[PDB]
């Protein structure tokens, strides 16, 4: 986890994607002065293990691309720190059943 | 939160007068407009430039240009779409089309 | 798809057609080798199928002497099926005219030999459907066979097949 | 424009709201699987009142 | 060969068949028999109600000017670039003489019938050694 | 074309009766009658005077 | 590939025959009864094929089975006897 | 199983609120017989009330949003142009207001 | 007619696949070798010259020909012909794509500018939907107007390893008019080399260099080699469509008035022969450029006339010639007006009025309309007598038939039919008969906006021509009787009748799905009357109540 | 030459034949539209194999018509007319420019150019006999003909042949 | 009469797909053709007096099907080919 | 050739119809004949059937009036140029549309005779009755004032 006061020169961020499998993540304090998830329009987000994701695919008979998507550059995606090919279960407070489940793919 | 705010906005507009429509229709509109990871206006280009059937996509007034793109990219159209099945004249898998009607020799035997 | 010309002649130097090639798969998923047939073997199995389906109809309404056999299976054929099979009459006339063995047991012994030899199926089926006793003359007839088989092995199989089969 | 954009959405026998390509729009339909008609504006009888009135 | 089709009722055959047209149904019926012959007729009057090539000849006439959905400079470019094939055909002379006799007939305030008849008269001969020039005035007059 | 004119307005039943006698099946001793080529100018009169009679129970 | 179908058990689709196949099977049975196919229950002077089909459904003798397509391509089957007709 | 349980939360909560035992005994005075009757009717109706599979929800929704947009009217933007903007974004403002609590 | 039964296996269309034509494909499938710009009236009568208009393609009418495949007119689908161009020409549907790809590849080497060694374009190649990959490649290869043989050093530690073919330089292409110019700055003089080669790139050299591209380069650029090739993307040999696409309208006063597309094709072939004679004879190299420009211009015009507004290219008269894009554009150009919606048959259209003596599922239809419309029935044992009687009626009184259809594709018209009492009407036939009562039928009001306004009805035939419907159903149709007009739609078979009656009928659509309250109701007069009747201060006596009770139809007979 | 393979057929059934006993009815229909038939892919279709345990088991009602579609899988015997090898056929009819040999089911013809020029053909024969030593065209007429090529078309099978080889025409 | 887009749409909303197809064929075009089973084109010459179905260019006499189509769609394919563009494959090849 | 079934009997020797006669829906009124030449006009590609290719003008397919005031006079340049006129009576029916001077457009529902039309004490039986609900929402006071 790396936090910068202000701008990063590209020379100091060209080699961020070096040394796999170690991953480096960047953040502004301005982007971190307020917790995003505590906003009431943002529902609960949780992470899926690869096993239960595979279970989900086998149950709903999808193939891996028919899920609704979510950007890598999304704020909640960056908050969770997930990467490509991961599934986020979303619990939001519906109005016709109260509690409702949904999933997204980080592609 | 984007789609929640959007649903709030559309409900506000359509409920300023002439309320109300049921919730589920509005929710479906919001969801099909937001199910790409990002906002997608229903324009001549917005939802139209998806990986969707060339025939329905040329049913929406960018016709010869999008057919040229389809011919150049040489892609295949799956014909699971209503418009495709209409312009090809087959019964779409819709409502009454959503299944098949299969004979049963076994029950035919059993009911002399 | 690419209009896929694939010009191909049918001969006996393993020059076999695609549409009837060797290794297919049957509908249950098991591998389906090509079934090529001998003339005398076909002469047997048409009779086998005819007696089997005739006894099948005998159960249905319940619940090798060629001069008699051709006309008898003919009247069995117009018992149920139509009289349009004049060409099929020509076919079993051809079978009884040029099939190398009239009797079943010589054919069965030849196939019992060939199941141990493991020869090429279409090659030996063409040989069996042919009715000759001269290997070198057969090689002059078909230069494909002339190029493929040695004459010594061809005659060493041909004589031990020729002594068994009913000469004409 | 709107009706052109929302044509092929279908409820399927798996109770999912899919497009032509099978992309999932709603997982359970409408978050309830309940129809368009058989719905009335009947009232919840637990929200209101006092705590004391409720337990009474 | 001649590729030709004559209608004939295959159950009456008594003549070149006395049939009729049911235009409001687009069908033809053997009137003696009553069996339909062919269906889905094609229109024969609304096509005229919707809205001279023979005088102008086999080559196809073109009145080309300027349009509306283009710039005036591009219309001038169109007028300059549209004059690249005025010498291959003899039709250039045909409509040249047609324009000349149009000027002469409508200067003589003549009927359109007279104009077309003069067009026909020029078109009929239009090229011969019997013509042999004569300053075009002799032949046009 | 087959749109009826005013000939059928009052000319009695051509190849037809003047009235039908059909028994009801919902109450004891009830008959429906179908007059035709007539209207209010006879029906109201018959109903009113028949109702004026006392032995009947229903007339409409 | 892998038979693209299902055993009759663990069929995870509702047992309530719904309106679209209601209409479809009524129409089909109407058409066979129209084209002089064998009827499968007695008649009482009614001549309308559609009503004939309606009664024939009402006492549950339809010689048809139905095939529902899951979105992948795998399919269940059901016998029109084993459904329930309530709507 | 989890989805089915979480899909009927509101309805079962309402059902529990109605058929609380103090309420049914005090207000309604059921019998055993009529109690069984009302249970069976609720079950039967609710199962008749589920979405029939295989019908065009999208077209239904589109028409149900489209037609009351026809009978709708025309500081702050509203009405037809606001609906066009928010349905056609078009990241233009004309009222970029934001409420602050 | 029986439509001339064929033993080909009837199957349905499940997949459709696009692409382009290779010139050998079009030359193989073509039948004719159209060469004469004149079309019709060779001497000058009929049986037209062997140029356009069926030597061996689609016939005109009443002649069997269709290149001797004999389907009269109404079964021959037309048969393609083709012509040969002197020079290759472009495609207005691919002009910008040609510009982008000629930017993309190096000419004279015919290979990609960037080759799996910049990691950025490596991952650009990795990412693919189908064409965002192509656009990424294009925007990464805008630069470096010199082609190279050995760029990569940092793929290795520092080793400079050669992959490239030519060290040549690329221009900067300026799109202009209907052609392409280059500008090779090239920066390799003794000085700065400020000499851009303003050279118009030949279609021939673009075709050759496109022929010199790799298959895997096609896949990178998003071309399918079996269906889509950049050298197929240049026009060389041009198909023509048969006259069923472009029919002579046969002007129906005395003349033909023969049509627009064929005029344009005659223009094309004229310019073609002009160019080739000018080439074959003395070519002074200053008519060649404009002659080929005119040829390319005219084929571009025939393809599209909706281009950037430098030409307009109109014919006689001042109406501009419509091209295929104009034929296929929105608002009734062949897609929104002939496929997605169309004219139909079996329909009617009158005006409407109220009636409080029809219940909701009923509709009143004039006898004239029910005499015009019809509906077939198949002859069963059950309906044999009734259909026999109804045929015996004839087509003039109302409950009668119009056509009889035998088992083969026969239609004996009952109108002429002097043996009308002599048809014994055998089984398995179709009798096509008038609308009887309570047949299901569909009902419409323009403009339809929501799920209602297509609802079904039973039919009660009424006199005095106009439609007739119950007052309660008025507001779903949204139709006062100020002079509005409806539409009728008669179904034609058992399936469609059944599903129409079981879905689109009114009484199972009382509750509006759009707003979960019923859309019906009772309205003005009966509403006022029902409040008037339901008041504590009013009363009824015996005779009135008897008549009202008899007016209730299901009244059980107890007072 | 004759072949054995599992083969598939698709068959329509009219709704009038929806009686209680249709399985053997379909078996009968399979019999008279498999036996005695010709195609291009498989040639002359001779007869069926595996009469028992046949594979139909299920059928779909066509949408627009009450016809029910069925898919039938079956073993059978057909004929495959090859090209380029010898058959000892029989000749029934003849022409002026060659004889027409009926090698079993089809009628293969040999053109007057496809016969060897040194064959001593005499036109004054009934049938016109293209004989040199022994191959006189008779009712039997066992002639060793080699199929140059059985040209495949729509389901009407035709072949061409010649006797320009040693022991070709000669048995 | 007219059967426009909106009428099509609300018929979709009902779901009477067979009625919709019936209205799009029988009330209108209903044309028959033959397509090449290999080209996927409509060039098939069909001598119906002789059951001959040669497809020149493809050069086969076997893989032929007849389909049913709106005539306007047939037309649209004709000028789409005239634009130098549409293979019409009779079954699945993706699964 | 291919002339219609209009039953040309109503015409006369000069190819016109006479004024004052009645015409049904399908009666022709004008007779025309093709003067071409060159078509091999009575010697080729047709039998005799002399030179017609008939261009006759039938009446409109529905209405049925009476021919009134037919004139012929040459056109601008001199031809034979014909105008006819037909006259029809149009009794009101159900569907016809009437309106006030206040935007109360509407049509006839059905009709009644007097003996079941409502009637006032002096016996003034009304011509027509419109519903009261067209008054308040249309707000058409001046209609009432006019009455
Ligand atoms: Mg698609
Ligand atoms: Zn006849
Ligand atoms: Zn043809
Ligand atoms: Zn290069
Ligand atoms: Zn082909």
């Amino acid at each position: 986890i790396f936090v910068y006061q202000n701008n990063i020169t590209p020379s100091a961020m060209k080699l961020v994607p070096s040394i796999p499998p170690a991953t480096i993540e960047t953040f502004n304090e301005a982007a971190l002065v307020v917790n995003i998830t505590h906003h009431e329009l943002v529902p609960k987000h949780i992470r899926l293990s690869s096993d239960e994701k595979r279970e989900l695919l086998k149950r709903y008979r999808l193939k891996e691309s028919q899920l609704p998507r979510i950007q890598r550059a999304d704020p909640v995606a960056l908050y969770l720190g997930l990467k490509r090919g991961e599934v986020v279960k979303i619990i939001r407070k519906s109005e016709t059943s109260g509690r409702y489940a949904s999933y997204r793919i980080c592609m | 939160a984007g789609r929640a705010a959007l649903y709030k906005e559309v409900y506000n507009v359509i409920a300023s007068d002439g309320s109300y429509v049921n919730y589920r229709h509005m929710a479906l509109l919001v969801d099909v407009m937001t199910t790409q990871g990002g906002l997608t206006s229903v324009t001549r280009h917005g939802f139209n430039r998806s990986n969707t059937g060339a025939l329905m996509r040329c049913s929406f007034e960018e016709t010869v240009e999008i057919l040229f793109e389809a011919g150049a990219s040489a892609e295949l159209d799956d014909c699971r779409g209503v418009s495709e099945n209409v312009i090809l004249g087959q019964m779409a898998p819709i409502g009454t089309g959503a299944f098949d009607v299969m004979i049963d020799e076994e029950s035919l035997v059993k009911y002399m | 798809r690419l209009k896929k010309v694939e010009e191909e002649e049918n001969a006996a130097t393993l020059q076999l057609g695609q549409e009837f090639q060797l290794k297919q798969i049957n509908h249950q998923g098991e591998e389906e080798e090509l079934i090529a047939l001998n003339l005398s073997e076909a002469r047997l199995v048409i009779k086998e199928a005819l007696v089997e389906r005739r006894r099948a109809f005998k159960r249905s309404q319940k619940k090798e002497t060629r001069e008699k056999e051709l006309e008898s299976i003919d009247v069995l054929l117009e018992q149920t099926t139509g009289g349009n099979n004049k060409d099929l009459k020509n076919t079993m006339q051809y079978l009884t005219n040029f099939s190398r063995f009239r009797d079943q047991e010589t054919v069965g012994a030849v196939i019992q030999l060939l199941k141990s030899t493991g020869l090429h199926p279409f090659e030996v089926a063409q040989l069996g459907s042919l009715a000759c006793d001269t290997a070198d003359e057969a090689k002059t007839l078909i230069p494909s066979l002339n190029n493929k088989i040695s004459d010594d092995e061809l005659e060493r199989i041909l004589k031990e097949l020729s002594n068994l089969e009913t000469l004409y | 424009r709107l009706v052109k954009a929302l044509e092929d959405i279908m409820v399927h026998y798996d109770n999912t709201t899919r497009n032509s390509l099978g992309n999932v729009i709603q997982f359970i339909y409408g978050e309830d699987g309940m129809d368009a008609a058989h719905i009335e504006k009947q009232s919840l009888d637990t929200i209101g009142g006092s705590d004391a009135a409720f337990e009474k | 060969p001649n590729l030709n089709i004559v209608l004939t009722c295959p159950e009456c055959k008594v003549y070149p068949p006395k049939i009729v047209e049911r235009f409001s149904e687009g069908d033809v019926v053997c009137a003696l028999c009553g069996l339909v012959l062919s269906d889905k007729l094609v229109d024969t009057r609304s096509e005229w109600r919707t809205f001279n090539p023979l005088l102008d000849g086999n080559n196809l006439s073109t009145r080309i000017g300027k349009g509306e959905t283009t710039d005036m400079r591009f219309t001038k470019e169109l007028n300059k670039a549209q004059g690249k094939n005025v010498m291959d055909k003899k039709d250039n002379e045909v409509q040249a003489a047609f324009a000349k006799i149009t000027m002469l007939c409508d200067a003589a305030e003549l009927p359109k019938i007279v104009k077309d008849c003069a067009k026909e008269a020029y078109k009929l001969c239009h090229d011969e050694k019997t013509l042999k020039g004569k300053s075009m005035e002799s032949i046009m007059a | 074309m087959n749109a009826p004119d005013r000939f059928e307005l009052f000319l009695l039943g051509e190849g037809e009766s003047k009235l039908k006698i059909d028994p009801d099946t919902k109450a004891p001793n009830a008959v429906v009658i179908t007059f035709e080529k007539e209207d209010h100018t006879l029906g109201n009169l018959i109903r009113a005077e028949l109702l004026n009679d006392r032995k009947v129970l229903f007339a409409a | 590939l892998k038979e693209k179908a299902i055993p009759k058990d663990q069929r995870a689709t509702t047992p309530y025959m719904t309106k679209y196949e209601r209409a479809r099977i009524l129409g089909t049975r109407a058409l066979q009864i129209s084209m002089n196919a064998p009827v499968f229950v007695d008649l009482e002077g009614e001549t309308d094929p559609l009503r004939i089909a309606m009664k024939e459904l009402a006492e549950k003798k339809i010689p048809l089975v139905i095939r529902r397509y899951l979105p992948d391509g795998s399919f269940e089957d059901w016998s029109v006897e084993e459904l329930i007709v309530d709507l | 199983q989890n989805a089915q349980r979480d899909a009927v939360t509101l309805f079962c909560c309402l059902l529990r609120s109605r058929l609380a035992t103090r309420r049914v005994l005090q207000e309604y005075r059921l019998t055993k017989q009529a109690f069984d009757w009302v249970l069976s009717n609720i079950e039967a109706q609710f199962l008749r009330s589920v979405v029939h599979p295989g019908e065009m929800v999208g077209v239904l929704a589109a028409q149900s949003i489209g037609e009351p947009a026809t009978q709708m009217t025309l500081k702050v933007t509203s009405g037809v142009p606001r609906l066009k903007e928010i349905l056609n974004v078009a990241k233009n403002m004309k009222t970029p207001s934001l409420t602050v609590y | 007619v029986g439509q001339q039964y064929s033993s080909a296996p009837l199957r349905t269309v499940k997949e459709v696949q696009f692409g382009l034509f290779s010139p050998e494909e079009v030359r193989a499938i073509s039948v004719a070798k159209i060469r004469f710009p004149e079309t019709m009236d060779e001497t000058q009568t009929r049986a037209k010259i062997g140029g356009l208009n069926d030597p061996r393609l689609g016939s005109i009418d009443r002649n069997l020909k269709c290149q001797t495949c004999q389907e009269g007119m109404n079964e021959c689908p037309g048969h393609f012909g083709h012509i040969d161009l002197a020079k290759p020409v472009f495609h207005v549907g691919f002009i910008a794509k040609i510009k982008k790809v000629c930017e993309c590849v190096c000419m004279h080497c015919g290979k990609l500018l960037l080759d799996e060694h910049n990691e950025l374009m490596r991952q650009a190649l990795a990412i693919k939907d189908s064409k965002k990959r192509f656009a990424a490649i294009w925007t990464l290869c805008k630069t470096k107007m010199v082609c190279e043989t050995d760029v990569p050093s940092e793929d290795d530690p520092t080793q400079l390893v050669s992959r490239g073919g030519c060290g040549n330089t690329q221009p900067t292409i300026r799109k202009d008019g209907l052609k392409l110019v280059g500008s090779w700055k090239k920066d390799r003089a003794t000085g700065d080399a400020d000499e851009p080669e303003l050279r118009v790139l030949s279609t021939e050299e673009i075709l050759n260099i496109f022929k010199h591209i790799s298959v895997k380069d096609f896949t990178s650029l998003g071309f399918n080699e079996v269906f889509s090739r950049p050298e197929w993307m240049i026009l060389t040999c041009l198909p023509v469509p048969p006259p069923p696409v472009r029919p002579s309208i046969s002007f129906n006063e005395s003349q033909r008035g023969e049509d627009d597309l064929t005029f344009k094709l005659a223009d094309i072939l004229k310019a073609n022969i002009s160019l080739e004679t000018l080439e074959h004879n003395g070519a002074p190299h200053h008519a060649i450029e404009e002659a080929e420009s005119l040829l390319q211009f005219h084929v571009a015009t025939y393809m599209d006339n909706d281009i950037a507004g430098q030409p307009q290219a109109l014919q006689k008269s001042g109406r501009p010639v419509k091209s295929i894009r104009a034929r296929l554009k929105g608002k009734e150009g062949r897609i929104r007006g002939n496929l997605m919606g169309k004219r139909v048959d079996f329909s009617a259209r009158t005006v409407i009025s109220g009636d409080p003596n029809l219940e909701l599922d009923q509709v009143g239809v004039p006898k004239s309309i029910a005499k015009t419309l019809t509906y077939p029935e198949v002859v069963t044992p059950y309906n044999i007598d009734r259909l026999t009687q109804l045929v015996r009626n004839g087509p003039n009184e109302h409950p009668g038939a119009k056509y009889v259809i035998r088992d083969s594709g026969d239609r004996i018209d009952l109108r002429y039919s002097k043996r009308a009492g002599d048809i014994q009407l055998q089984y398995g036939w179709k009798v096509e008969r008038h609308i009887m009562d309570n047949d299901p039928v569909l009902f419409n009001r323009q403009p339809s906006l929501h799920k209602m306004s297509m609802m079904a009805h039973r039919v009660k035939v009424i006199p005095y021509s106009t439609f007739r419907l119950n007052l309660s159903v008025t507001s779903p149709y949204n139709a006062d009787f100020d002079g509005d007009e409806m539409n009728l739609h008669v179904p034609q078979s058992e399936e469609t009748r059944a599903e129409l009656s079981q879905l689109c009928a009114v009484p199972l659509q009382i509750v509006s799905p759009q707003s979960n309250k019923p859309c019906m109701g009772i309205v003005q007069d009966t509403l006022c009357g029902i409040r008037k009747l339901t008041l504590r201060d009013t009363f009824i006596e015996l005779d009135q109540v008897l008549n009202m009770l008899y007016w209730v139809p299901d009244w059980d007979g107890v007072i | 030459m004759f072949f054995i393979k599992d083969l598939s057929l698709n068959i329509t059934l009219h709704p009038s034949f929806f009686g209680p006993r249709m399985k053997q009815y379909l078996k009968t229909k399979l019999l008279e539209e498999v036996e005695g038939s010709c195609t291009g892919k498989f040639g002359y279709i001779l007869c069926v194999l595996d009469y028992d345990n046949i594979d139909i088991q299920r059928g779909r009602i066509l949408p627009t018509d009450g016809s029910a579609e069925f898919n039938v899988k079956y073993r059978a015997v057909v004929f495959k007319p090859f090209k380029g090898e010898v058959v000892d056929g029989t000749v029934v009819s003849c022409s002026q420019h060659g004889f027409e040999v009926q090698v079993g089911p089809m009628k293969v013809f040999v053109t007057k150019h496809l016969m060897p020029q040194d064959l001593t053909f005499n036109a004054g024969s009934n049938p016109p006999s293209y004989q040199s030593s022994e191959d006189v065209i008779t009712i039997k007429s066992r002639i060793r003909v080699k199929i140059e090529g059985c040209i495949s078309q729509v389901s009407s099978i035709h072949a061409i042949g010649s006797i320009k080889e040693d022991y070709l025409g000669a048995i | 009469l007219r059967f426009g887009e909106m009428e099509r749409d609300c018929m979709i909303a009902h779901g009477a797909a067979s009625f919709l197809k019936e209205r799009l064929m029988e009330a209108s075009d209903a044309f028959r053709v033959h397509i090449c089973g290999i080209c996927g084109l409509m060039t098939v010459i069909a001598k119906l007096n002789h059951n001959q179905f040669e497809c020149k260019g493809c050069d086969n006499k076997i893989d032929i099907y007849q389909i049913h189509i709106p005539y306007a769609a047939k037309l649209l394919f004709q000028e789409l080919m005239a634009m130098n563009i549409p293979r019409l494959y009779t079954d699945r090849s993706r699964d | 050739l291919r002339m219609k079934h209009g039953t040309y009997d109503k015409l006369d020797d000069d190819g016109l119809i006479a004024p004052g006669v009645r015409v049904s829906g399908e009666d022709v009124i004008i007779g025309k004949t093709t003067p071409i030449s060159p078509d091999e006009e009575e010697l080729g590609q047709r039998t005799a059937y002399h030179s017609k290719r008939d261009a006759s003008t039938p009446l409109r397919s529905t209405e049925n009036g009476i021919v009134d005031q037919v004139l012929v006079t040459t056109n601008q340049d001199g031809l034979k140029f014909v105008k006819v006129r037909v006259r029809t009576t149009k009794i009101p029916q159900i569907g016809d549309k009437f309106a006030s001077r206040h935007g109360q457009k509407g049509t006839i529902g059905i009709t009644y005779r007097r003996e079941d039309m409502p009637f006032t004490a002096e016996g003034i039986v009304p011509d027509l009755i419109i519903n009261p609900h067209a008054i308040p929402s249309r707000m058409t006071v001046a209609h009432l004032i006019e009455c």
